[PDB]
């Protein structure tokens, strides 16, 4: 679906409302903003490979712009000039204070709020790569992913907001509908991921 | 003279061996969704297989368990011993009957 | 092994840890054999007899 | 487990049928009949002797 | 003459050994969230693994446990012993037959 | 020649001993409020530790208990015995080999 | 001739020794909040952890 069909469907299923059209757009943007803030991150918010170049003597690497989380089946990889690389390992900061002053290529990291820290402090310019989840507004894709893949969740959520202001009791119903849609969306994510995968112990 | 009995012995051995082959390997049955996979597949000595968030309250046993297998054809050994004694009796090379 | 250098460091500090080794068995068997041969031939009183 | 069964408990789904041979005690009975056979023929016989 | 049998012995030893390699290491399954991690990773003799602030009131027993593993191929030893006796019978070097 | 092995023995003894030092003493865990204290601290042969007035009706079993401790490093003894046998083999002073 | 077997022995010993090292130390899991701490850390013979 697209924005026009979304607005038309939201207006139709809210009681064939016709006067309001701008509030629907406002609460449709706010619905996406609210959904991005919750704990569950769908698969379509995963970014592409991004590389960062940094100066010598700074261990702090700022977090990418729309960072929500770090991809679990992903890693921070150092790309050496020759094209080879190693995967850096995450530990807590307390655990990485032994290394201050030991010298070499970077080998470990910690995330502390807004900064990735490379504790084996490089003495020369480096380059790292990362895969992570991002807010949509920052994705480099043609249309909002949400519109294509999670359209029903979006409609219900928008309706709740609009109705809650008018004080209808229908709202709770639409919140339950949205909760069911999100519950179903979570299962697909797993299925999509776990498809054609065989697990061996050890 | 002993051929009929020898066969009974080969049958017993082969059956036992074929049933062991099919089931005696360590294997596990589990729910793929609840765990982070790369962790399952590591042989390092101490390793924590981290559960994904949803199963935080589930009985751990339920998530991964090992299938139980038993060989019921493992007692064929007592039967082998009888047939062999009976074979010593027909041929008479080292026999029970002469003096028990 | 990689883990070994750490262990050696502990030992220097005063602590104790496990450092790896290769089991003896084979050596013992060679040595037992060499003995059989030395006794049979060399430790005798005349050694070369006619 | 398959997708449609993602949340099920593993223990319930598969099990091995239990089997027992109740005719496996015929061995004690064989031994009696054989002793009785030694008595009729008298080749290696329990009688005459304690 | 004995090669057919020897080969059976090699198969048994190899199977047991491979199944051991796969599952023996001691590993634990657990919920990452409930505990403070650096504590888990210490080998000091007496150590209290503290529950994290968000889990201050939880019961300790539930959070971490060790996966149970068993080798079902560990009884292949009785079977080895039989095949070896059978091998002594064909060759006749140290043979059960001829003698009670 | 044997030093690599001896060192393994020293590590084992020391580990066991340090883990014992830490946890062996007999200690009790309890609720201070429910009991009259001077009573707890008496070594006389027969003594009734009275519940305090505010706890007159409580069940006695619940209030005080002794923490359970076990040494898991107490089996290092079987391991010591193996390493010692292996040491007799390298040096050859009292050796298992050469003899059945 | 014996080398291939000796190795199997070294592997067995080393694996066992490495797995013991990692887990065999007495350790406890607990809720920090419920107890007065200095009490936990005392080795005196009779002590009440309040």
């Amino acid at each position: 679906m697209d924005k026009a069909t979304l607005v038309k469907t939201i207006a139709y299923r809210m009681g064939n409302v016709k006067g309001q059209d701008t509030a629907i757009d406002f609460e449709l943007a706010l619905s996406i903003e609210r959904l991005e803030g919750q704990e569950f991150v769908p698969w379509f918010l995963l970014s592409e490979n991004n590389f960062f170049e940094g100066t010598a003597q700074e261990n702090r690497i700022p977090v990418p712009r729309g960072f929500i989380r770090e991809y679990e089946e992903g890693s921070l990889y150092l790309r050496r000039v020759a094209g080879t690389g190693k995967c850096l390992i995450k530990k807590s900061q307390d655990q990485l204070l032994k290394y201050e002053g030991m010298t070499g290529e970077p080998s470990h990291y910690s995330l502390t709020n807004q900064y990735f820290r490379i504790y084996p402090v490089p003495q020369e310019d480096f380059k790292v790569e990362l895969l992570f989840y991002r807010k949509s507004s920052t994705l480099n894709v043609e249309d909002n992913p949400w519109y294509e893949y999670a359209a029903e969740l979006l409609v219900a959520e928008t309706i709740w907001a609009m109705l809650s202001a008018r004080r209808d009791k229908m709202a709770d119903y639409w919140k339950s509908v949205a909760a069911d849609q999100m519950r179903r969306l979570t299962i697909l994510d797993a299925e999509r991921r776990l498809a054609n995968q065989e697990i061996f112990m050890g | 003279i002993s051929a009929p009995m020898n066969d009974i012995l080969t049958w017993l051995f082969d059956s036992h061996m074929y049933n062991k082959r099919q089931i005696m390997n360590n294997q596990f049955i589990g729910d793929p969704s609840a765990l982070v996979v790369k962790d399952v597949e590591s042989k390092e000595p101490g390793k924590f297989i981290r559960l994904r968030p949803t199963a935080y309250g589930r009985d751990v046993r339920s998530i991964i368990s090992q299938l139980p297998v038993t060989d019921v054809t493992a007692q064929n050994i007592q039967d082998v011993q009888v047939v062999e004694r009976n074979m010593q009796r027909i041929v008479g090379v080292n026999d029970d009957v002469a003096g028990q | 092994n990689k883990k070994d250098k750490a262990a050696i460091e502990k030992w220097n500090k005063g602590d104790t840890d496990f450092k790896s080794l290769v089991m003896p068995y084979s050596y013992a068997q060679l040595m037992t054999a060499h003995a059989y041969m030395v006794n049979v031939f060399l430790n005798r009183d005349p050694i070369f007899q006619t």
